[PDB]
């Protein structure tokens, strides 16, 4: 049971630290290694020996151990450091691994540009009904999208799907998708999507009518 | 070194550090001439980062007492000439953990510098003799290095005995060297160090080179040494030692 | 230089049993271990590990019974084995190939420096089902002089992943294809959208090519104003 904090953040050039709390059966009494694991990679040993660098880990990284906990610092942090960082102990007879910390990297605020899409007509004529709203490039990552059908709110019908934090800008794009049956689709006129976000003064709304 | 304490100045010195091209201390040495070193094979040994088979990549320190003053008066820096690890050095078991290491320019010998005796084949160093690690490896097990050489008393270890404390892993040129209880042991940072014997006499031998050890100063895991007494010819064939 | 190439993705039905391989692509595993290591989207799990030359395996306490780890020197190929397969079990399958197990007074397996691609299982009932791709055109509101939004919805497929490229790999500035979200049909759906200049529409053609092997379906899609 190695406790790491969810979520550590740092703006580029700041220096951040990621804390691993163990026990005495773990960090008490063993080394400690990290790993970094960027979006859709394998993972990469960053530290082991509680603050031995492999080559080809960049020298920003660098860990330090003391009693039952053991930290990971990144001093000098650059965008395309937004990643997952877990660190990892013998624990009696086993390995562990800490529960992960993601790095946020530090941003101005940054609006969303909203976009949205009917369904088209392939999927109409395939029997389906999809609308998307896209808020694309905006920071931070909270956001509130409202589907509304008629001016009359939705609950329940919508999914939204978030990218990881952009390596180069550190934005964030979201997507909220409305579905409805083909049939529940041509009972309605007008579309639209409500977003709410810290860019925006006041919330912006993309609609369409059907047809 | 683990459960040891401070070596006095000068109280070991055929004690060598060796350091790698921006890394720091990485193993032990011992020196047994004004040219020769004695140290552990794999210690030179490539790896994916770093050539530690090429002679350029290493610095020795003789007479070093702190790892903070590499300066210190009496402190002779030598670059290495030359590596010769023994031929039937196993990478896998560390059958034959042994390399002779050539220094470029001698030794001074002085109250810092010294070399230390070797053993003849024919020389015992029974079960239960209480001998010494020294080296500037972590101190605690999950620890750090020490900047002061350190030094433990361990115990030899009957060979029977040692070979079914680590089953399948020890051969006749390897000795355990410590306590069933650990506690005292050799540890990250020692290998290629000397293990340096007290006979009744008071002469000083080199019993042995730091090698491995599963964790350090375990209950039932003392730490694996190479047997020096074996490597007497080889030493004399490859160095005139 | 030291590779390891896992076995293919595969599809298992709850309660089955699974077993993925890890090959050293240099034909040995020389004097190191090999770990095994899944991300079930909670995090990094150790599972076990094996030192292939001197085989015997150590294992999770979490997975002890459920999982068998071997390894053959001779084809330099990892095994790991996971039985009685759960929903919680879909994950990506690591195999790690650690630092020298001799060197270290520490040990090796937590210092897992080679990694295999990852081995994805998924663990459902559902079956393999190619997507269908819509496009999301254009706004015939685009400002003009502005920015515009275009994508592809690629939707109802089984099982991840698919891949997404606009103009065959050559348009990549602006493209956000989103994470997959899993519907309660156990299909999944995403969407792939690239901001381009209003300015392009007239002209330049959009089309995205969308691959997903587990069906052996290939669409090119062209996104289009109309
Ligand atoms: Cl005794
Ligand atoms: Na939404
Ligand atoms: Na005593
Ligand atoms: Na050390
Ligand atoms: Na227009
Ligand atoms: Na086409």
């Amino acid at each position: 049971v190695l406790t790491q904090p969810p979520s550590v953040s740092g703006a580029p050039g700041q220096r951040v630290t990621i804390s691993c709390s163990g026990s005495s059966s773990n960090i008490g009494s063993n080394y400690v290694s990290w790993y970094q694991q960027k979006p859709g990679t394998a993972p990469k040993l960053l530290i082991y020996d509680n603050n031995q660098r492999p080559s080809g880990v960049p020298d920003r990284f660098s860990g330090s151990k003391s009693g039952t906990s053991a930290v990971l610092a990144i001093t000098g942090l650059q965008s395309e450091d937004e990643a997952d960082y877990y660190c990892q102990s013998r624990d009696i007879s086993q390995y562990v691994f800490g529960g992960g910390t993601k790095l946020t990297v530090l941003r101005t605020v940054a609006a969303p540009s909203v976009f949205i899409f009917p369904p088209s007509d392939e999927q109409l004529k395939s029997g389906t009904a999809s609308v998307v709203c896209l808020l694309n490039n905006f920071y931070p990552r909270e956001a509130k999208v409202q589907w509304k059908v008629d001016n009359a709110l939705q609950s329940g019908n919508s999914q939204e799907s978030v990218t990881e934090q952009d390596s180069k800008d550190s934005t964030y794009s979201l997507s909220s998708t409305l579905t409805l049956s083909k049939a529940d689709y041509e009972k309605h006129k007008v579309y639209a999507c409500e977003v709410t976000h810290q860019g925006l003064s006041s919330p912006v709304t993309k609609s369409f009518n059907r047809g | 070194v683990v459960g040891g304490t401070d070596a006095d100045e000068g109280e070991w010195p055929w004690q060598v550090s060796l350091h790698a091209l921006g890394q720091g201390h990485i193993c032990g040495a011992s020196l047994i001439s004004p040219n020769w070193l004695v140290s552990a094979a794999h210690c030179y040994i490539d790896d994916r980062g770093f050539r530690y088979s090429d002679p350029t990549q290493w610095t020795a320190f003789l007479g070093l007492h702190d790892q903070s003053q590499r300066s210190a008066p009496g402190v002779q820096e030598r670059r290495l000439k030359r590596i010769i690890s023994h031929p039937f050095f196993n990478d896998f078991t560390f059958d034959y953990d042994i390399a002779l290491l050539e220094l470029e320019k001698p030794a001074e010998y002085s109250s810092m510098v010294r070399p230390i005796s070797l053993p003849d084949a024919s020389h015992v160093f029974p079960a239960g003799k209480a001998i010494w690690v020294t080296g500037w490896g972590h101190t605690q097990y999950g620890g750090t290095g020490a900047l002061i050489l350190q030094k433990g008393e361990i115990r030899v270890i009957n060979q029977t005995t040692c070979e079914n404390l680590l089953p399948q892993q020890i051969t006749p040129r390897m000795m355990c060297v410590g306590f069933l209880s650990g506690g005292v042991d050799s540890c990250q940072g020692d290998s290629g160090g000397p293990l340096s014997s007290v006979e009744a006499d008071g002469r000083i031998f080199q019993a042995g080179v730091v090698s491995w050890g599963d964790g350090c100063a375990q209950r039932n895991k003392p730490g694996v040494y190479t047997r020096l007494p074996l490597f007497r010819d080889w030493i004399k064939e490859n160095t005139g030692v | 230089e030291v590779q390891l190439v896992q076995s293919g993705a595969e599809v298992k039905k709850p309660g089955s049993s699974v077993k993925v391989s890890c090959k050293a692509s240099g034909g040995t595993f020389s004097s190191y271990a090999i770990s095994w290591v899944r991300q079930a989207g909670q995090g990094l799990e150790w599972m076990g590990g094996i030192i292939p030359i001197f085989g015997t395996a150590n294992y999770a306490q979490k997975f002890q019974g459920r999982v068998t780890i071997t390894a053959d020197e001779s084809t330099s190929t990892a095994y790991m084995e996971l039985s009685s397969l759960r929903s919680e079990d879909t994950a990506v399958y690591y195999c790690a190939r650690t630092f020298h197990i001799r060197r270290y007074r520490s040990g090796y397996y937590d210092k897992m420096d080679h990694w295999g691609q990852g081995t994805l299982v998924t663990v459902s009932s559902a079956s393999t089902k190619g997507p269908s791709v819509f496009p999301l055109a254009p706004s015939s509101k685009s400002t003009s002089g502005g920015t515009a939004a275009l994508g592809c919805l690629v939707k109802d497929y089984f099982p991840e992943p698919v891949t997404v490229s606009w103009n065959s790999g050559a348009l990549t500035s602006g493209v956000h294809t989103f994470p997959a979200v899993l519907e309660s049909s156990g299909l999944y759906s995403l969407s792939s959208v690239v901001t381009v200049p209003s300015s392009s529409l007239g002209t330049q053609t959009y089309i995205c090519n969308v691959n997903h092997k587990p069906s052996n379906t290939k669409v090119d899609k062209k996104v289009e104003p109309k």
